[PDB]
RNA sequence: GAUGGGGAAGCUCCGUUUCAAAGGCCUGAUUUUAUGCAGGCCACCAUCGAAAGGGAAUCCGGUUAAGAUUCCGGAACCUGGAUAUGGAUUCUUCACGGUAACGUAACUGAAUGUGGAGACGUCGGCGCGAGCCCUGGGAGGAGUUAUCUUUUCUUCUUAAC
RNA sequence: GCUUGUGACGGCCCGUGAAAAUCCACAGGAAGGAAUAGUUUUCAUGCCAGGUCGUACUGAUAACCGCAGCAGGUCUCCAAG
RNA sequence: UCUAAGGGUCGGGUAGUGAGGGCCUUGGUCAGACGUAGACGGCCUUGGUGUCGCUUGCUACAAUUAACGAUCAACUUAGAACUGGUACGGACAAGGGGAAUCUGACUGUCUAAUUAAAACAUAGCAUUGCGAUGGUCAGAAAGUGAUGUUGACGCAAUGUGAUUUC
């Protein structure tokens, strides 16, 4: 079930650096160790290497991205938004 | 997607070769030409 | 080896010059992952390696296309009059051949105000707010440099501060 | 709409679901539609065509990945090119899309 | 071609089929030896 | 249906992949010696050099050699392209009894080499006789 | 040190021109646990290599020993 | 219950001096040197050990023969035939867009 | 850390590729001017600094008062060079086989371009191998035996290549 | 089981963990090469040669440093029941 | 002194047709050099160790009891009787525990030889400046050197130093 009633995968920081402190670490960490799709291949086979930098276990793409997320919000609304004006562009 | 679509532009494209009006002499294989 | 843009050139001046992306590495002290980007010389017949940053989306394998005629797509490189209204940059150019010098940090951009009918100067508000005109011909990565969030999390430890500040020249621990 | 077309040629007609498969069907002038993924890598993407072209067969990128394809047509795994081979019931011949 | 419908030969009847392929080559090597040694008199 | 004979296709795999094929004898069903849709075909496996106006006499008749080889080759190994080539002209030696004895390959290559080497002087198919660069 | 097989091979290779010494081992061995049997390793001095040729049959390894050519020196044991 | 002793006058359990524990003819214990391992050779594009190639230190392959280096195919000895064959099917797509691309050019050059 | 340069009254200092004429290579009856070298090709800067990093290749047995992976005996390997015989190949000149992954005793190659190896952090468990440890039979040697113990100890090994 | 080597994996990083000599291969094809005759020293065999300097012994409560032949200090390998 | 539990490897058939491999008990033909002896060996079996069998092709419950048997091996756990104690982690090895107050968040750190903290550092916190004709510094000044392989998620200086609550 669970092991660990709030903390979660804060449980290897015990009880040091402070609540707020670890709590904060947490969604980061959440998000860091995740393994996350491929959208090259479609497969749930993406791991981050380094800060900014996720390689697919299958198809062996390695893809720039954020620091702890495959993908930053900022960077889809840029994606977005790029899409849209090079479009008006063409029309 | 965007990625495929990089690479579309570079390789062979139907809908190119479809708009070339000539189809089933290319399918006979017509229009040869040799580069390099 | 430093990350620059292309040497300028006729062929990104008028046209578009292709190159792929080989590698994305890790470079030690800097918190924006490298692109290893391989073009063909148009002189001679040989293979030569740049060293961009990579913006959010690049992928190894991926064509990157330089140049005043190339698509308005991420990692694609232009000067910033081929670029239309409100376009979001890296790596921007200050002036003509300095190969790159605006937000090139992890998860910083710059984007575009508007041109100028008189000679060719463009607008542009840095990350930091400013207010800037740069010669339209100064050239710059259509995209948001990688690694964005990096600072949001806390280290939570002397060590991880010990071992982010080793690599860098700043002074750790501190004195005075 | 597509997905629905694409509903009842599975639920009618006959389809084959794969690379290696609608090659096969390609090559043996079976197929009449080959519908790709927007996922697909590039290479493929204009093999398929080239041997579309070959064939005479008709080609429709569906909007969308693998796992969306899997899923429109109906099964749980994803799908990267789905060939129809018969699509007696539905009218996705015949239509724009 | 007619399709796989899977089956397997569990893990005795591999070890029945690996002894008999290591009989059938150990009576091989010895037809082997008695070709070399007939030769001698020929030779001789 | 479009693999017959006469067709000009790539070998993707083996020994001779990237080298430029024509078909002789395709089997779809397959066969009990290769029970996989198949075909017999006949290629180059060493290209004629590219000659210019400078080449003197001997050079170009030496530059002209062409070494041509035949092989079962399964359908999913082709890359079938959409250009035709006269198979007439060696359809009675290239056949299924030729592969099973050394000598015969041998004769059906002579009659092999001596066709594609008639239709390179004569100038047809330049990229049949062409080869590709990869 | 490499092992021949073929007897021609051996009797080519001791008339090899580089070869001038061979040696003429005895063994007693067992063969399938049975009785004790007699083994001859003809050994023949190369310049690179020692070639050894195993020989289970005692009339065959004397037959050979008389088959040997007679400018080769061979050193019994 | 025999110890033994670095035979090689480095005398630290260092990457190059390792050793390994071998019964002789006499009935003793001995060291013997290990040399380093050797690493399969990667194909040029994928990075994947290409098959068919022997596996030694970069300087012995200048003993063995060609046929322990290549195999039989283009790329022999540099690809590991999946990519080779990608490459044949991409120059070939290269040249038939070439083909179809300068064609409609013409035409429509021709008709602009 | 020199050279090229530039400083400094000077002993010398700065800098490590530049603001240097920084050196190699191919062809030629360059068809006339009659005994004077012509036409071309390619780009980069010393050197030092590790007996723990990288790195060609040797093992066993024996031998001395004191030597030993170095001596002795036997058995190998590496590098460079000259070359001959066999094999292979060739009148389809530069090999055939296999659908394929690929195979093999070989199976020509200058410029030029490119790739691999060298070449790489730390921790955890899991699998496998080697030496050691423990142990059974049998063939030997030694100890104990006041009483008991088919007993206690020990030899039965195998290098590079 | 112990020591050690190794394989396929998993975890950690805002830390992502040398270079060069050197050897091989690929692409290319300047060329050269056979019929009462050629080629191939990346197959086998055969021939020749390998200079200079270190090498004994200790490595520590007797061989080094502390004015000593000091109850001190000084890197590392093997490791039985 | 017992009891219970925890494993590995091999095991499918005869009712049934007929061929295949090997010293083929005895019996049959061809037939091997050396020192009265003479093996091995180049050929065959319906037999043998209703005509056993070591092998494939197959009908016949192939096993929904292989829910069992033959064979091999290691040390762990749990429990129950009995039994001697002035003692049973018998030597060795090996935490004293608790209730309140002050102090520093912590891990860490320097005083080699009388001063190891309440001081230094630390992640976090806030402010301030800088867009290259720039900032911070080194330097008396410079064809001023570095930071700089640098570009605001950066660089640097300040002051407070975990975190929460009141
Ligand atoms: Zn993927
Ligand atoms: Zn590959």
């Amino acid at each position: 079930a669970k092991r660990t009633k709030k903390v979660g995968i804060t449980g290897k920081y015990g009880v040091r650096y402070g609540s707020s402190l670890r709590r904060q670490v947490k969604k980061l960490e959440i998000q860091q160790h995740a393994r996350y799709d491929c959208s090259f291949c479609g497969k749930k086979t993406v791991k981050r290497g380094a800060a900014g930098i996720w390689t697919c276990s299958c198809c062996k793409k390695t893809v720039a991205g954020g620091a702890y997320t495959v993908s930053t919000a900022a960077a889809a609304t840029v994606r977005s938004t790029i899409r849209r004006l090079r479009e008006m562009v063409e029309a | 997607i965007e990625a495929a679509s990089l690479g579309k532009e570079s390789l062979f494209n139907l809908k190119t070769a479809e708009k070339t009006g000539i189809l089933n002499d290319l399918a006979k294989g017509k229009k040869r030409m040799i580069f390099t | 080896g430093a990350a620059k843009l292309r040497t300028l050139d006729y062929a990104e001046r008028h046209g578009y010059i292709r190159g792929i992306v080989k590698q994305i590495v890790h470079d030690s002290g800097r918190g924006a992952p490298l692109a290893k980007v391989v073009f063909r010389d148009p002189y001679k017949y040989r293979l030569r390696e740049e060293i961009f940053i990579a913006n959010e989306g690049v992928h190894t394998g991926q064509f990157i296309y330089a140049g005043k005629k190339a698509s308005l797509n991420v990692g694609n490189v232009l000067p910033l009059g081929s670029v239309p209204e409100g376009t979001i940059v890296s790596n921007v150019e200050e002036k003509p051949g300095d190969r790159g010098a605006l937000a090139r940090a992890s998860g910083n951009y710059v984007i575009i105000i508007g041109h100028n009918p008189d000679e060719n100067k463009t607008r542009v508000r840095l990350p930091s707010g400013a207010k800037k005109v740069i010669s339209s011909d100064a050239r710059g990565v259509i995209g948001v440099i990688a690694g964005g969030g990096r600072v949001d999390k806390p280290l939570l430890k002397a060590g991880r501060a010990f071992h982010k500040y080793r690599l860098k020249r700043n002074s750790w621990p501190k004195t005075r | 709409s597509i997905n629905q077309k694409l509903a009842l040629v599975i639920k009618s007609g006959k389809y084959t679901l794969g690379y290696k498969s609608t090659v096969k069907s390609l090559r043996q002038g079976k197929s009449k539609l080959i519908i790709i993924a927007a996922n697909t890598p590039v290479l493929r993407k204009s093999e398929l065509e080239y041997y579309a072209m070959l064939s005479k067969t008709k080609v429709y990128y569906f909007q969308g990945g693998n796992n969306e394809l899997g899923t429109a047509v109906g099964k749980l795994f994803r799908v990267g090119v789905v060939s129809i081979l018969e699509a007696g019931d539905s009218d996705i011949l015949t239509t724009l899309a | 071609n007619k399709p796989v419908k899977n089956k397997k030969k569990t893990k005795y009847q591999r070890n029945k089929a690996k002894r008999h392929e290591e009989k059938v080559k150990l009576q091989q090597e010895l037809k082997e030896l008695r070709q070399r040694v007939k030769d001698l008199e020929e030779v001789i | 249906k479009f693999l017959k004979a006469g067709k000009v296709a790539v070998v993707v795999r083996g020994r001779y992949a990237g080298k430029k094929v024509v078909i002789v004898k395709p089997h779809d069903e397959g066969s009990k010696s290769h029970p996989f849709g198949h075909a017999l075909v006949a290629g180059i496996e060493r290209y004629p050099l590219k000659v210019t106006k400078k080449h003197g006499a001997k050079k170009v008749a030496k530059r002209t050699k062409i070494k041509p080889f035949i092989k079962v080759v399964n359908y999913n190994h082709l890359l079938p392209t959409r250009y035709t080539l006269d198979v007439e002209a060696f359809k009675s030696v290239v056949s299924t009894e030729t592969f099973e004895q050394p000598s015969q390959r041998e004769e059906a290559k002579k009659v092999v080499k001596k066709a594609f080497e008639e239709r390179h002087q004569a100038g047809k198919n330049q990229w049949f006789f062409s080869k590709l660069r990869f | 040190a490499r092992e021949i097989t073929d007897i021609k091979q051996f009797l080519e290779l001791t008339r090899r021109a580089d070869v001038k010494t061979a040696t003429v081992k005895i063994n007693k061995k067992l063969n399938k646990a049975g009785k004790p049997f007699r083994q001859t390793k003809f050994k023949v001095r190369g310049s690179s290599s020692l070639y050894t040729l195993v020989i289970n049959d005692a009339g065959k390894a004397k037959k050979l020993i008389q088959s040997l050519p007679p400018t080769l020196k061979v050193n019994r044991l | 219950a025999q110890r033994v002793t670095f035979r090689r006058r480095n005398p630290y359990n260092t990457r190059s001096n390792k050793i390994k524990v071998v019964k002789t003819p006499g009935g003793i214990l001995r060291a013997q040197h290990v040399k380093k391992l050797a690493t399969r050779p990667k194909c040029g594009d994928c990075g994947s050990a290409l098959q068919g190639i022997s596996t030694l230190r970069p300087r012995q392959y200048a003993t063995v023969s060609k046929t322990h280096k290549t195999v039989s195919r283009a790329y022999g000895g540099s690809r590991c035939a999946n990519c080779v064959k990608e490459r044949i099917i991409r120059a070939f797509l290269i040249e038939e867009q070439k083909i179809v691309k300068k064609v409609v050019k013409e035409q429509t050059e021709a008709a602009k």
